[PDB]
Parts: C-alpha cells; structure tokens; sequence
C-alpha cells in the first residue's frame, strides 16, 4: 500500500495484450489488434513449461505444453490438496473416528482443485 | 528430508554461487556423463523454477526409469527429493503416442527438473510407488484419463471418472461430451444412462490464419 | 452477325420472381438485392424486423427514420455517434460531396445523415 | 539445354528454379511465403503494393520480388532489418486512410490485410489526421462495394480485363483520389463476376447476396463438386448447421484452375425453398402426406399392375450414378426396356467412350496451336471452360467456329453456320482447312446441340471425315473433343442407361406408357410423359414434375449426399455431404433398393459400397476416382459400324449448328426456385 | 497348447466363481439364471477370440477385473445390469428369424435417414 | 406496496443510490432520459404472463424454427 507505483498496469505488447477502448475507437492498428485478440487470440510458441505459485493451500503448479497454436495442446493442473488427501490413510492410524474430521480440516482440501 | 530451518535471521539469498552455477549450466552433462545408458535425448529449456534461468529435461526408456530416479533421488549432488506429478501427453501422430512425464524439486538446491518416458498404448511403465509415495495416485489418473498401464502398482484403479466409466478421456481422439449421457427415469425409478442428443450442439470455430507462421 | 440477346423474352417462374427481397432507399439503390438467410422462413416471415420482435411495438428501423439529416459544412465528417468518442462507435469518415437534403450520406454504424452544401452545389 | 534450370540463393540456401522465375517464386521454392498485395498466380505482375520487398544482395535499394527476375547466383535474404522496416513501413502506409470497419465488413476473420497487419506489421499507429472517405459504387446484383476499404491493388481491373475479358473496370482520378470503377453507371455483366469478389484481397467488393449473415469462422466446410453444368468444378461448400451459407471454388488445375461460374456460386439459396421433406399419395383430395411404407406400396403397386411394356423411367440432369443404375437394374428387372435421358439424346450409341467425351482433356486443350468448333455456344455452355480458351487465346492459340455467331470474349474467324459450310470446309472450299491442315496439333470441339439433332448422325460422320483430313487425330495427340452441358449424362452413356431396341420401335410407332418413373426431371418433354399416366417422382424440389405426379418420395440434393459424377473429359468425380437429409427425404439409391424390395425383386446390393461396386462392375473405370483413362480410338471402324443410322435420317444442310441453352441463369430446378438468379435475369431486362 | 498362457479360460473361471454372489447381492435370482449368466459372460468372451497380441490380452483381461469389482462393489445397480449385458444379448438373439420378410436394409429405411448411434 | 413488497419496483435512477454504487439520485442530478425508457414495476414471474421464448405454448404463435420452404401443391 506504501510502495504502489505509479505507470502502466499492462504490457505495452500490442500482439499480446487487447488495446485501451479509446484506442481502438480511433486507430486502424488497435482495432485490428483487438478483433484478432478477441476472435482467434495470440499464438504461444511451441514449447513447455512449468510455473508453480505459493498458492495458500500449497504449491499450485500448471503444465502447459504448446504445439504453436491458439489453444494450449495440453494443460495439466498440479493440486496441492489432491497431495495431501493421499496422505490420510498413514494420516489417520492410530486415531479415532471423532478426529478424522480433525485431519481433513487441518489438511485444508477443496475438492474443485483436487477433481479437476 | 530436507530444508531445516537453520538461520534465525532473514536471509537476502538464494543458494550458494557454486551450486546454483553448477545447476543452471552444468547439471545436463553431468546427468549425461555420469549415467549415459540411462539417458537418450535431453533439452535444456525455460526452467520451470524461475523465469530468469534454463533447466533440463531428461528423457529415459521405461526399463531404466527406477534407477535413474533412485539415483536422482539420492546422489549427492542431486538430491530431487519432492516428485510433483506424473502426467502424459498424447501425440496421434507418433508410433508410440505417450509421453510420461515427471516433475521433481529439489529442496536442498533449490532446483527443478523433468523426465521423460515414451510409450504406446500397450507397453508399461514400471511403477514409482516404492522411490515417491506420491506416486500412488498420479499413476492411478494417467491410467483413468490415458489408459497407460503401471506395472507393479499396489492397486491400479480408476480415481477421477464415472464407476463403470470404460474409455480414457483425456486422448485426443475421445469426444469432448463424450458418448452417454444421464438423466432420470420416472417409470424405472432410476436414474439412467442413455446415449448422447444435445439441444445445441457444440459449434467448432476454426480462427487460424493462413498467414500465421508459428504453427508446429 | 453476332445478334443481339433479347433478355426480355427470357421466362422467369412467377413463384420465384414476386419474392425477390429488395431494399428501399437507405443506404443502397432503392430495388437492389437484400442479402437473408433461412431463419424464418418455416414461419413464412420475409421481413427483417418480424424475425425478431412480435407485436405493433415501434421497431428500430422507425425510430432512426425519425431523426432528420445534420447539415455538415465541409466535404468529410466523422461519425463517432456521442459527443464523448470513447462511448460511441469507432470513427466512420463519410463522404460529403454529390449530397443534400434529399439525398444524404449515412453512417454505416449509427444510421445518422449528412449532407453538405459545399461541393460548389 | 544450356542449364534451364538456374541456381539462387535464398538466405544461404542454394535453391533450383526454373528460367524467367521472379525472386518471388525462388522464395517460394525456398519454403518461403513473402507477403503480398497485388501478385496473383493468374493475373499479370502489376509490383504496385510494395509488400514483396526483399534484399538482394549489391543492391542498395529493396526490390520488389514479384517483378524482379531472379539471375544466376542471385543471394536473397528476407528476414534482415532493412526488410523488415519496409514490411511494417508499407503496411503503416496502407493503413492510414483505411476505414475503421472490421466489425461491419464481410472479410473479418478470412482478410489478408489483418492478418499482415498482425503478422508481419507493427502494433501501433501515429496518425491522428482526417482520412480519405470514398462513394461507394453500384455493379450489379452480385458484387458490392464499400469503396473506401480499396487499397489500390488493381487485381479486379486485371481480372476483369484478362479472364473475364470485359474489360469495364478502370482506375480514374490521380494521386490519393485514385478511384476504382467504371466512370457511368454500369453492370457488371460477365458469368464469372464473382470470382473478382474472391480476388479482391479486402472487403472493398464483397458478395451481396451474402452480406452480413455470417463469419467465416463459423462455417464448416466441405469440399464437393459443381452440378449446375458438365464440367464439374471443384467446390467448397460453407454450412451452419443445417443451412448451406456460401460455396466457394477450390484449386484443380485439371478442371476449373480457380474459378467458378455465378449460376454454380449463387444458386444455393433455391436449396431452401419448395424442397420436398414428405412422401406424399394422391388421393380423392389430391396429393397428401402419407408414410414411407404407404408410398412405397402404392409406387410398387402401380409399377406391378402394368404390363412390363407400359413403364418408361426418364433420369434428370442431376442424379447420381448410383442411383441411376439402381433404377436401370429395377426396370430391367421388371422386364422393361424403356430408358430415356432428361438432357437429350437418349438413342445415341454409346459402344466407345472416345466418341462421345474429350480425348485431349480440359488440360491438354492447351497444347493446340488451332481450335475449331462445332456448333457451340462455350460461354453459356461451361464458363469457367471459355475462360481457359481465352487464356488459349491469349498466348497465341487461334479459333475458328462453324455454328451460330456469338460473342465469346476473343476474337474467332466464322467459317460457316450450317452443316452445308461443314461439308465445305471438308472438302476444301475454305481456306481454315489449309490453316488445319499446316497445324502442328488441331482440335475439334463439338457441342451437345449438336447431339440434339435429329440428323446427328450425319453430322458426325461429316466431322470424322474432317478429322480425317485435317490430322486432327494421329499418333501422338488427339484432338477430337464432344462436350456436355449436364452433369448426368456421361454417367448414363458410360453404365449404358439407354433404350432398348423394342422400346425405339415402339416409340416409333407411338406405343404410349402408362406408368413413368420421374429421377429427378422436371425439363420432360411432352411425348415422353402422356396425359393421364400414373407420375412417380423421385426428387428434392417440388417443381413440373412434382405437381404432376401421384406418389412423390422426397430424395437428397447435391449439398446433402455422395453421389458419382462424371464430367465431359471422362473424369469420375464425386460429391460429399455438407449438410444432413432435409426433413424426412432418404437417400436416392436407397429409395429404389427399398422400393425393390417392395415390388418383390430385391437388388443385390444394400450399402453404399456395393452400389458403388456394382458401378465398377458394369464399366471398371467408375472405381478410379478423380482420374481419366486414355479411351481407346478406334479409327473409322466406328463411323463405318453405324453407317445405317447415317442412311436413316438424312443430313440437314440448311438448319444451323445453334446452342440448346437459352436461360443460362435458370436450367434446372434448383436454379430455378433462386431468388438471385431471377435477380439477375431482372436486371439484365431492366437495363433496356 | 493354450494360446497366451490360457489366461482367457482362467479369467472366465475366476467370473463364474464370482458370479452366484452377483445374484444373491444383485437379487437377479427370479430374473436370470446362473446358467444363462454364464453363458452370457461366455459370449463377452468370443468377441476378442481373433486377439493376436498377448499385451492386448492381459489389458481386456485387467479391465475385465476391473468391470466385475465394480458390479461386486455394488458402484452399478441391477437395472445397469438390465440395460447392459442381458439385454443387448437377448435382443441379438431374440430378433434372429423374425415373423416379418422385411430386411435389415428395409427396418433401416422405414426407421430414420441414418444408421442409430449407440445403444 | 406494504403487503407485496418487493426490490423490482425500485428505479434504476434510485438503484445505485440505495445499493451505494454511487451518490446520485433525483434530488441531486438531473438524468438525461432516453425516449424509449420503460418504468420499472414488479416482477411477473411465477404467473402466466410472464416472459416466454418464441417457440414456447404460451406464445399467440408458436415458431417453427425450419430454415427453409416446405413444397405445398
Ligand atoms: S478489409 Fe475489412 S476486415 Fe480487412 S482490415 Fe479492412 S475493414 Fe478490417
Ligand atoms: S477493389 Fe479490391 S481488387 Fe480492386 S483495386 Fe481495390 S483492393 Fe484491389
Ligand atoms: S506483391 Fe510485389 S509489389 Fe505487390
């Protein structure tokens, strides 16, 4: 809140990013840029990687493998709580039917991230 | 296990020099060197960790994937402790159309690394369960969504779709509705499998430019 | 040698003939060819407005038939549609010369018209 | 030869390419597609869009690739940043007076200017000055113009002026008012007036009977062939749903090189009206709808009840072939003989193929230096084919014409119009016969009016003992050529769907039938369906012959099936479905496999593949699709084989070679429920 | 002498071994028979009797396992049994020489324009 | 409306004022009021004259959707 620049909050990559609505009312390249960007979408080059965040269940990670087109060829979705559900069978021995409800609240799971 | 808190004071750094320059440019020929008949092809590319340096990718046959992750695992120079995933890719094109793939960290050098594993659709691939626990279940989904067998595998069963689901759904051939479809019946009192009708159905919108030269 | 054709000798089905969509005036050649398509034609309806609104409610097409040509000095005008250009449509440049009140030039985005008393007329 | 192919370099690559190839067309043969503007493949070099730029190496300047010819050890390079500054300069100059239109005009989503722009462009523009605003001009029914999308190209000026030959289109005014169109109020009259809507690279002139109805994104498309006329060009036909929005010609340089006529662009929109989706019965009321089991027995009832002697089956000019010899093994099956052909000449003999299909192909025909026809109007016959007689034309082949005189776009020496000028030419009264006799390799194209004819016998025999004479047919080339206006009928000749000899004798004696099987026609004559006989008609329109008719089986148009179609060169091509069966029409084979099984003589075959195999079976060329044998030629063996029919009805030397086709624009049902080609027809009478 | 280890018959043994729990947990005791089951089974057997390949047959054979615990589990219902294996057989041998000379080609026609899809 | 009350009755030109979206009403700003503006009034769902699509049995006539001319001799 302290440190908060001030400048530009997008990429000035015209190819990548759509245009300002003033722009594209009023030049021919922005109005191009931002049917194209809006209609068939930039290409991604060939090629993979994979990116993770510090998601605040745990690592969130997506594999994205391009062939070159507008669509990614494949998109895998690593789950930080689909790891920690596998987790309640050594989890839970020992315990007690009144403290499964217990793990599962402590490993922090929501079943969107974990059935994709 | 690995990354003890140690230091009691904030620390300014990542990794040590030496290390980190011995992981970003050295790591792919020394994998080669020490352990060639493990390794077939390797690529050193965008590196999964940060945006600001290269990794490399290893690709392997299925008869000598266990030793090299053993020997990734627990060599003292890569220490890849944490396996993220195990997925595939389809390609139709290929003689053989999947590639396995594995993502691994390295907690005690702050590395990452990925290995690959091609095979078609009736050769296995050995089993990770007894090298990375997480195993289990990453093998169990690549079986439900591409129907890659997992030999020795405690219990390979499906974990994502339907219980009498046959067909693997994340090939490329496999319909995006899919072939059935469910609803109730009030004369069987049950609800029904039936075969697929759409009110609508699905519009294909072909955007790509014959102009466009990236396309691989 | 080579005679000429008479085209007026040449038959046309009279089914086909009374149902050729035209234009009136706007932004074409009063009769010239109405480009449709399919929709409607199982419920017998040839006109573009009953496609889509049901009912003796004042259609579009009524409401723009209202608003009377601007008269513009110059030979170009641009057309955004607001006074503010970010909320209109993007800038249309409409020719001025060869019009007049009868015969006004019209925005391809809005509808509005222009004429200009400047082309030495 | 003294090395006629030259080696260049395209950026460090050695390349081989043929001699006076441009620098272009070296990078072309490199993998390289260099951005253009005004280059055409068929058109003239015109080098006035600057797109083409490239280096050559010991050159200061960039050279504009598609004109500059490409020298021995020329070095190439396209990807250096002079090239690149000059790419996103000239589109930063091309799109400075442009109209902010992209979601209004047609060409969003298929133009070469927005994907150049996104391409080889930048992202950005710096003007902020008034632009330049254009009228738009009015040429016709077809083409529509927004005047101010041109950015100068002059491809339609000229296609207008080289293919189409009309040459109606200009550039007026200098400068940045450069201004396209015909000065006066004109229209565009060519047959092949909308290919320039293909051409044009923006959407400056776009379709009108097209305009806004859909993106190009959205249309699934599938590639047919052409049933509007005998040549069969090759199509792309564009569908939402269930709805066929456009066609569009696709590249086959054996047939139509890229172009299409208008009738086959444009008629599409008859497909959706008067279709027939019921089976209907006649009854007290009159025709009403009843089920598929119910027509079928009432067809079978009728087609059982009379004797075998009482039942004629005449084929449209559009069915298949497929559905054609399932109707000729039904009729036979019965016992019946009496076959008849909607497009004419249904007793002609079909024993060779050499004589009633073009022996040089569409292809070969532009290796011959002379071209005389016979009797034939080729500019309402088969457009896109006068289109290739004048690029014959144009690099030097000569035409003569023995017929009616008509205009078709090039220059011809008139030898004669009657078949008495035929004979005169044969024996050596004009002076054209030393013109085709010094030829290194003639060719004789010989029209369907000519077949009409009641004395086409003798007709023929005059055009073989011309061929004869004049070395039109030797070894090494053959250029004895007969071509069709219908799509059917070199299907028909080839599985040998004709009468019996019972059945011309009854004919002759003016035996009349009873019960006629309609396949799709609607263009009957009235001898061959009598006043009160019982009408099966089997088509997709309600037209003539389904008003007449009692049982009505709604069958497929060509956008809805895959039938087999044979063009006038020989050449089995075949259609594909773009859209599903309309309502509860069937497929036509099918209707007659079911209506055997009726009648209570099944035929052998119940799929697709079989009727298909039971084609190759008859005649085994039916099996080789998209390909032409080499027929064999037989010399005068034929001609002396049928020399009765040259005794019997003699030569008519005064009534002249003329051209059946009197309504180019309307031929058959479909073309004939279209609203656009009745527009087109209004507007060539409005003009007077 | 069993061609791939004779795994085809091991398998059908090991599902008419399970088959009479099937009934008594499915309660398809008034609805089939033990003796049609198994000869119903056997008939989902003679459909990859033409398999060349031993990997091919170690996968049917593993996905057949895993069809069979999931109608012991009782994750698919007796109407799913019902609407899956009886009668689709009983319909493939209850229309064999119908009381009607019509064809098959001829049920088509008068059916719908297009082949059915699926079941 | 004390016995059928209900949000749908509320004004546009007071719906951002009473869901604090802004700080206009017509006491403080002068609207500018298109003339083809329709008044807000209560909902119509859960009776029979509410909004129903083209082809629906409520309709005065139901649509058939065919995008093409049936053949009537
Ligand atoms: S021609 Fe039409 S679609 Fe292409 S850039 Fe110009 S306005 Fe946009
Ligand atoms: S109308 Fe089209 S083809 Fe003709 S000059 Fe303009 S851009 Fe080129
Ligand atoms: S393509 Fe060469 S200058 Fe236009």
């Amino acid at each position: 809140l302290n440190e908060m620049p001030d400048g530009l909050y997008k990429s000035p990559d015209g190819k990548v990013c759509p245009p300002s609505r003033s722009t594209m009312k009023q030049s021919m390249e922005a109005l191009i840029h931002h049917f194209k960007l809006y209609t068939e979408g930039f290409h991604v080059p060939a090629g993979e990687t994979y990116r993770a965040v510090e998601a605040p269940k745990g690592e969130f990670g997506v594999y994205l493998v391009s062939r070159g087109g507008n669509r990614p060829y494949r998109c895998k979705i690593r789950s930080p709580g689909y790891a920690h559900l596998q987790m309640t069978d050594v989890i839970s021995r020992g315990a007690m039917l009144a403290d499964v409800v217990t793990i599962i609240g402590t490993l922090d799971v929501v079943f969107g991230e974990i059935d994709r | 296990g690995y990354a003890y808190a140690r230091k009691t004071t904030d620390k300014d750094y990542i990794a040590s020099e030496h290390m980190q320059a011995f992981g970003n440019t050295q790591l792919t020929d020394y994998i080669i060197k020490t352990v060639p008949k493990f390794v077939k092809m390797a690529v050193t590319g965008p590196a999964q960790s940060s945006v600001l340096y290269q990794e490399p990718t290893i690709y392997t046959t299925p008869e000598s994937l266990v030793p090299l992750m053993v020997f990734l695992r627990d060599h003292t120079n890569t220490q890849f402790k944490c396996l993220l995933d195990v997925t595939a890719v389809d390609f139709p094109e290929r003689a053989a159309r999947f590639e396995v793939v594995y993502h691994l960290l390295s907690p005690r050098w702050n590395n990452r690394i990925r290995v690959k594993v091609c095979v078609d659709e009736v050769t296995a691939v050995p089993t990770l369960c007894k090298v990375f626990n997480t195993a289990n279940w990453f093998e169990r989904e690549t079986w439900d969504m591409f129907g890659v067998f997992f030999s020795g595998h405690p219990d390979l069963r499906r974990i994502l779709t339907d219980y009498g689901f046959t067909g693997h759904p994340l090939r490329k051939d496999f319909p995006m509705t899919g072939y059935q479809e469910v609803r109730y019946d009030y004369g069987k009192k049950r609800v029904v499998s039936e075969p697929l009708e759409l009110t609508q159905e699905f519009r294909y919108f072909d955007f790509n430019s014959p102009w466009e030269t990236l396309n691989r | 040698v080579v005679p000429t054709f008479d085209w007026k000798k040449v038959p046309v089905p009279s089914t086909t003939a009374k149902d050729i969509p035209v234009t009136v005036k706007g932004a074409t050649p009063a009769g010239d060819l109405r480009a449709t398509s399919g929709l409607g034609l199982g419920d017998g309806i040839k006109n573009h407005t009953d496609k889509w609104l049901d009912g003796d409610k004042k259609s579009p097409m009524e409401y723009i038939n209202e608003v009377a040509p601007i008269k513009v000095k110059g030979l170009v005008v641009a057309s955004y549609g607001s006074d503010d250009p970010a909320l209109g449509c993007p800038v249309e440049y409409i020719n001025l010369k060869g019009t007049s009140l009868e015969n006004p030039a019209v925005c391809k985005y809005t509808g509005n018209r222009y004429y200009s008393d400047d082309w030495k007329g | 030869p003294p090395s006629d192919h030259l080696e260049v370099f395209v950026n460090e690559q050695p390349v081989k390419i043929p001699k006076g190839s441009s620098v272009l067309q070296a990078c072309d043969a490199a993998g390289i597609d260099i951005p253009r503007f005004c280059y055409h493949q068929r058109l003239s070099i015109a080098g006035n869009c600057r797109m083409c730029l490239v280096e050559v190496e010991k050159v200061p300047k960039p050279v504009a690739s598609c004109a500059m010819p490409a020298g021995p050890g020329m070095k190439i390079k396209t990807e250096t940043p002079m090239v690149k500054k000059a790419r996103e300069g000239v589109m930063e100059f091309l799109l400075i007076n442009h109209p902010l239109d992209c979601p209004i005009c047609d060409q969003g989503g298929e133009c070469d200017l927005q994907d150049q722009a996104m391409i080889f462009g930048s992202d950005r523009s710096r003007f902020v000055e008034a632009k330049r605003a254009v009228e738009d001009k009015n040429l016709g029914p077809l083409v529509k113009t927004v005047m101010t999308r041109c950015i100068q190209c002059t491809r339609c000026v000229r296609f207008a002026s080289e293919v189409a030959g009309t040459a109606e289109l200009g550039v007026t005014g200098r400068g940045r008012d450069s201004e396209i169109g015909t000065y006066v109020e004109k229209l565009m009259g060519s047959e092949l007036s909308g290919n320039v809507v293909d051409l044009c690279p923006v959407g400056a002139l776009t379709s009108k009977p097209y305009a806004f109805t859909a993106r190009s994104w959205e249309l699934k498309g599938t590639e047919s062939i052409d049933v509007s006329d005998g040549l069969g060009a090759n199509i792309r036909v564009d569908a939402r749903g269930t709805e066929v929005m456009r066609i569009l010609p696709r590249l086959n340089e054996a047939v139509n090189e890229e172009w299409l006529s208008d009738k086959g662009r444009y008629q599409y929109d008859g497909l959706k009206h008067q279709r027939l989706d019921k089976p209907m019965v006649k009854g007290p009321k009159g025709l009403q709808v009843a089920t598929w089991q119910d027509a079928l027995g009432a067809a079978a009832a009728a087609l059982t009840s009379a004797a075998p002697g009482e039942v004629r089956g005449i084929a449209g000019k559009l069915a298949d072939a497929e559905s054609m010899v399932a109707l000729m093994d039904l009729l036979r099956g019965l016992g019946a003989g009496d076959l008849a052909h909607e497009g004419g000449f249904s007793d002609m003999p079909a024993d060779v193929r050499s004589t009633y299909t073009a022996n040089t192909t569409v292809q070969g025909l532009e290796q011959s230096d002379l071209v005389l026809l016979v009797g034939t109007n080729p500019r309402w016959e088969s457009p896109v084919f006068n289109a290739r007689l004048r690029k014959m034309f144009l690099d030097g082949t000569q035409v003569g014409l023995v017929g009616a005189p008509v205009d078709l776009t090039y220059k011809y020496e008139h030898v004669g119009s009657d078949p008495a000028a035929l004979a005169a030419l044969a024996a050596g009264q004009h002076p054209f016969l030393e013109r085709l006799k010094k030829a290194a390799r003639p060719a004789v194209v010989v029209g369907p009016g000519v077949l009409r004819r009641a004395d086409r016998e003798a007709v023929m025999k005059a055009v073989h003992e011309l061929c004869g004479k004049a070395g039109v047919v030797k070894e090494g080339w053959n250029g004895f050529n007969v071509i069709h206006d219908t799509a059917s009928r070199v299907a028909a000749l080839d599985m040998g769907f004709g009468p019996s000899a019972a059945a011309r004798a009854r004919r002759a004696q003016g035996a009349q039938p009873k019960v006629v099987y309609l396949l799709g026609s609607d263009d009957y004559s009235e001898e061959d369906v009598p006043e009160g006989a019982f009408v099966i008609y089997q088509g997709h329109h309600g037209d003539r012959g389904a008003s007449r008719a009692n049982v009505v089986l709604p069958g497929a148009a060509y956008t809805e099936k895959s039938g087999l179609y044979v063009n006038f060169e020989g050449r089995v091509q075949q259609t594909r479905a773009a859209v599903p069966l309309v309502g509860d029409a069937r497929e036509d084979w099918a209707i007659l496999r079911a209506l055997s099984e009726v009648v209570g003589k099944r035929l052998p075959y119940d799929s697709h593949a079989a009727v298909r195999a039971r084609l190759a079976g008859i005649a085994p060329h039916f099996a080789n699709i998209d390909a032409v044998q080499t027929p064999v030629w037989l010399n005068g063996e034929y001609v002396k084989g049928v020399e009765a029919l040259a005794k019997a009805a003699p030569l008519q030397p005064s009534a002249p070679l003329t051209s059946t086709i009197s309504n180019f624009y309307m031929t058959d049902a479909i073309s004939r429920a279209s609203r656009t080609m009745a527009k087109c027809i209004q507007a060539r009478q409005q003009t007077k | 002498k069993r061609l791939f280890g004779g795994a085809a018959r091991h398998f059908y043994f090991e599902i008419c071994r399970c088959l009479p729990f099937i009934q008594r947990l499915h309660k398809m005791e008034e609805m089939v028979s033990l003796k049609e089951l198994r000869a119903i089974v056997k008939e989902k057997f003679k459909e990859y009797k033409d398999v060349k390949d031993g990997r091919v047959v170690d996968l049917l054979i593993f996905k057949g396992r895993e069809e069979i615990e999931t109608y012991l589990l009782m994750h698919k219902q007796r109407h799913h049994v019902v609407t899956e294996v009886v009668e689709p057989y009983y319909a493939k041998q209850r229309a064999v020489k119908k009381v009607t000379t019509n064809s098959p080609f001829l049920d088509s026609f008068l059916s719908s324009g297009y082949a059915a899809i699926g079941v | 409306d004390k016995f059928d009350y209900n949000p749908t009755t509320i004004p546009p030109e007071w719906h951002g004022w009473l869901n604090y979206i802004n700080d206009y009403n017509p006491t403080n700003t002068q609207f500018k009021q298109p003339t083809y503006q329709i008044e807000a009034s209560m909902t119509k769902t859960g009776t029979q004259t509410c909004y129903n699509p083209k082809g629906s049995w409520f309709s005065a006539k139901p649509r058939n959707w065919r995008k093409y001319e049936s053949w009537t001799p």
